[PDB]
RNA sequence: AAUUUGUUACAAUACAUUUUUUGGCACCGCGACCCUCGCACUUGUGGAGUCG
């Protein structure tokens, strides 16, 4: 279940409570949605890795939950629950961002994680639903 | 006696058009309405110092249209036949 | 005749909101509305462009003047279209 | 076509916020289809009196909002 | 008893001068219609009280008008 | 996005608009005019200060023809 | 069918099916239509300026510009020149073509109708004249 | 109720002191004495004296200015 | 023939077309106006071979002989 | 073992001088502090004090 042009065209599209599209083991073929989608659900499928997206201006939410994201190839970018297990796996971040959660990856465990994200990561302002603080 | 119809008359003209704010718009006139209203494709948005933005179709209102620079070669005589 | 103003008119009674050529936006209970958009409201508070607030008791609007207006979202249900 | 149903606001006091960032007072005498505002005189919007009696014209008026209720 | 409208005709062939939405113009009226668009002869460009240049044959447009005076 | 004659027939479209003010109203055409007023279902006004995108969601938008300047297709029905 | 057969000046031949009201067929072919005769074979004589066809051709030089049919076949034309231009049905040949006498303008000489009984002709002409023909 | 046409018509039968707004142009106004009328809010108007605002005055002659950018009458 | 315009555009063009609006088709068109950004002093003018005009934008055209 | 005809309804095929398309265009938030523990359908939402 290849994601593709004619998958993308009968998914259910609708205004969130921003216009998002309603959606697999590899992000392909996003060209079709036309830049459309202020927002795009990725979640619970089987992609592993961010990676594969056109240019795409209007963009500003992706929820990619429940997936098996493993590396990294915008505002808002919910990762919960997903594979990403080394803190220098998360660096290609630091090229978008303002809301980031990662939660539930093992490289949450990692010593210094959330030190790690933030000075690598400064444009976020909310990581893991929590404040990033001066301190 | 009417521009209106010549507008009508051409039809699928690959054109620039000229806008109140000066935004330099090449797309193909697909049609335009009896007041104006351009409705292109394949179309092109630059302003007058800055970057480029596509677009595949824009509907451009008629009371915005300053100047629609025409194609290069056209029989405007014929045109202006009834 | 024109459906947005059929839907203006529908939304009498409704809280609307409304902002101007200005950029001053209320919102209000929908008085009365005509063809022209000659909307007048109550109960309706009144922000300025800059960010201030002012309440106000019976506002009158030419829609002339009038930019947008928003109406509540229980009138996308029914039955105006079809 | 329609009149502008103005005849709540008949002889009472109204602000006509007008062209260009100004302002208008006085009770309302009279109107058209067109919305022009004939008006007993009041002041310009610290404020001073102009005339006895005032007409504004229609494209002008942003809005008529009522002073009293 | 003088409208406007005669009063414009009446003016025909004559000096005249004209503001817009802002250059000051002078010249001599050709002729006028009901929409208040004007053809004269003669124009001289006033920019804010100074003849700018002198044109001669010109055709004013309505809606950029603001007022005629001699 | 289809290659169409009018707007009338691209309705229920989802429709980035422009205004003279310079805002950008992005929702569902639901209904037209005569005089090109615009009855969008979901629209989200988006302004630009003199930066970056500020956003606001409106609902339910009658829009005024003579403010809009010209709107363009953000994406396919539903 | 058609139970109603039409000519007209704009230069057709309607044949027309009435319980429904509208054309049944069309007949262009003519270049105004003056006259026509119905065969007492279920077909009709049509005529113009220069040409008489029939339909379900006739062989004519200018004989611009009525039509009956004798239960022989025989297919009469009666001309404004005064000449009567007679033919068979069948072939389209025209054996006889005869002048007639004015009376007592060069003008007035023209067939205005014509008939034949139920082995003679009569023709009124313009000149204020019947004349039978035998 | 006495409409815009009728006041327009007082005036005129009058002549009195008339005060013009322009329609955006705040600096600007007009004093002088209506002599037409017309279908639209465009008048003759003899005698017109153009001022600055205060946020003194200055030479003008005989004028018709035109409907569309009159705002305020006063007679 | 020469053309201003409401938003500084001095028109040099041959007419072709002309209605009630004063709406134009032009021919040999040659615009006339000043890029330029505060302090600056620029004079430039663009050829175009055909193009159509809006009549809003006309406020006075004249002809010199 | 769809086609034609008639009737009824709707839509499409006019114009510039105030409300649309002949334009008046152009040159609450971020540091601090503390209040509130409440079952809803929303202009907005604690309060004192500092910064913009």
């Amino acid at each position: 279940m290849k994601f593709t042009p004619s998958i993308v065209i009968d998914a259910p599209q609708y205004y969130v409570d921003d216009l998002q599209l309603e959606t697999e083991s590899m992000p392909s073929s996003l060209k079709h949605l036309t830049k459309p989608t202020h927002i795009l659900d990725l979640t619970n499928n089987d992609l592993i890795m961010i990676p594969d997206l056109s240019r795409r201006d209007d963009i500003h939410t992706l929820l990619l939950g429940r997936n098996n994201i493993v590396e990294v190839d915008v505002q808002n970018l919910t990762l919960s629950n997903n594979s990403i297990r080394r803190f220098e796996d998360l660096q290609r971040l630091r090229r978008a961002l303002k809301n980031l959660t990662l939660i539930g990856n093992q490289v949450c465990h990692l010593a210094n994680y959330r030190e790690h994200v933030l000075r690598l990561v400064p444009h976020l302002e909310t990581l893991d639903f929590q404040n990033v603080t001066a301190e | 006696m009417k521009l209106v119809n010549f507008l009508k008359k051409l039809r699928n003209e690959q054109v620039t058009i000229e806008l109140k704010n000066g935004t330099t718009v090449w797309g193909t006139l697909q049609s335009v309405s009896p007041q104006m209203n351009a409705i292109l494709t394949d179309v092109k948005l630059t302003l007058p110092s800055d970057n480029i933005a596509s677009l595949q179709y824009i509907n451009i209102r008629g009371n915005t249209i300053r100047q629609i620079i025409l194609p290069d070669s056209l029989n405007l005589d014929s045109l202006l036949v009834d | 005749n024109g459906i947005p103003v059929k839907l203006l008119n529908e939304a009498q009674g409704h809280i609307v909101s409304l902002e101007l050529t200005t950029g001053a936006t209320y919102r209000g209970k929908l008085v009365e509305s005509e063809d022209s958009m000659n909307v007048q409201l109550r109960d309706v508070i009144a922000t300025e462009p800059q960010g201030a607030v002012t309440h106000m008791d019976q506002i009158f609007v030419r829609g002339s003047q009038i930019k947008f207006i928003v109406v509540p979202d229980l009138l996308k249900n029914a039955p105006l279209f079809k | 076509v329609s009149t502008p149903e103005l005849k709540k606001y008949m002889d009472k006091k109204i602000l006509l916020n007008i062209n260009g960032s100004r302002k208008v007072a006085g009770i309302l005498r009279g109107y058209d289809i067109f919305l022009n505002v004939v008006l007993d005189d009041a002041m310009e919007i610290n404020n001073h009196q102009l005339g006895l009696q005032t007409v504004i014209r229609g494209n002008s008026i942003i809005s008529l909002e009522a002073l009293d209720a | 008893p003088v409208n406007p409208k005669p009063f414009l005709k009446g003016l025909v062939n004559h000096r005249v001068g004209v503001k817009l939405k802002s250059t000051e113009y002078r010249g001599t009226l050709v002729s006028t219609d009901n929409y208040f668009n004007l053809q004269l002869n003669e124009a001289e460009e006033f920019v804010a009280g100074v003849s700018h240049g002198t044109l001669g044959e010109i055709f004013i447009r309505c809606n950029n008008v603001l007022y005629i005076r001699e | 996005v289809a290659h169409s004659s009018r707007l009338a027939n691209l309705i229920d479209y989802k429709l980035r608009v422009l205004t003279q003010d310079g805002r950008v109203y992005i929702g569902q055409l639901m209904a037209f005019d005569k005089h090109m007023n615009l009855v969008l279902n979901e629209c989200i006004e988006e302004r630009v200060p003199k930066i970056k995108v500020e956003k606001r969601v409106l609902g339910l938008t009658i829009l005024r023809g003579e403010q809009i300047l010209s709107t363009v297709v953000e994406d396919k029905p539903l | 069918g058609s139970k109603f057969i039409s000519s007209s000046e704009d230069k057709t031949v309607r044949i027309w099916e009435n319980q429904i009201n509208v054309p049944i067929k069309q007949i262009s072919d003519t270049a105004s239509m003056p006259f026509l005769n119905v065969h007492p074979n279920y077909f009709c004589a049509q005529s113009m300026d220069n040409r008489i066809y029939s339909f379900s051709k006739y062989k004519r030089h200018p004989k611009k510009i009525h039509s009956s049919a004798g239960y022989g076949i025989s297919l009469a034309f009666s001309g404004d020149g005064r000449y009567i231009c007679s033919g068979d049905s069948k072939s389209r040949l025209f054996t006889w073509d005869w002048n007639t006498s004015r009376l007592l303008i060069p003008g007035n000489k023209p067939i205005t109708q014509v008939d034949w009984h139920p082995s003679k002709v009569i023709c009124s002409g313009a000149a204020g004249k019947i004349y039978v023909c035998d | 109720m006495v409409p815009p046409i009728n006041c327009i018509f007082n005036f005129l039968q009058q002549q009195t002191p008339v005060t013009i707004w322009l329609f955006e142009q705040i600096g600007i106004r007009i004093k002088g004495k209506i002599v037409g009328f017309d279908e639209f809010m465009n008048v003759v108007i003899d005698e017109a004296v153009e001022i600055p605002v205060n946020s003194k005055g200055t030479p003008l002659g005989k004028i018709l200015l035109k409907g569309d950018n009159i705002t305020l009458i006063t007679s | 023939v020469i053309i201003s315009l409401r938003n500084n555009h001095k028109i040099i063009a041959r007419v072709k077309a002309f209605d009630r609006h004063c709406n134009m088709v032009l021919e040999n068109v040659k615009e006339l106006w000043t890029e330029k950004k505060g302090k600056n002093v620029i004079n430039r003018e663009r050829f175009i071979s055909k193009l159509f005009l809006r009549g809003d934008s006309v406020i006075v055209v004249l002809k010199t002989p």
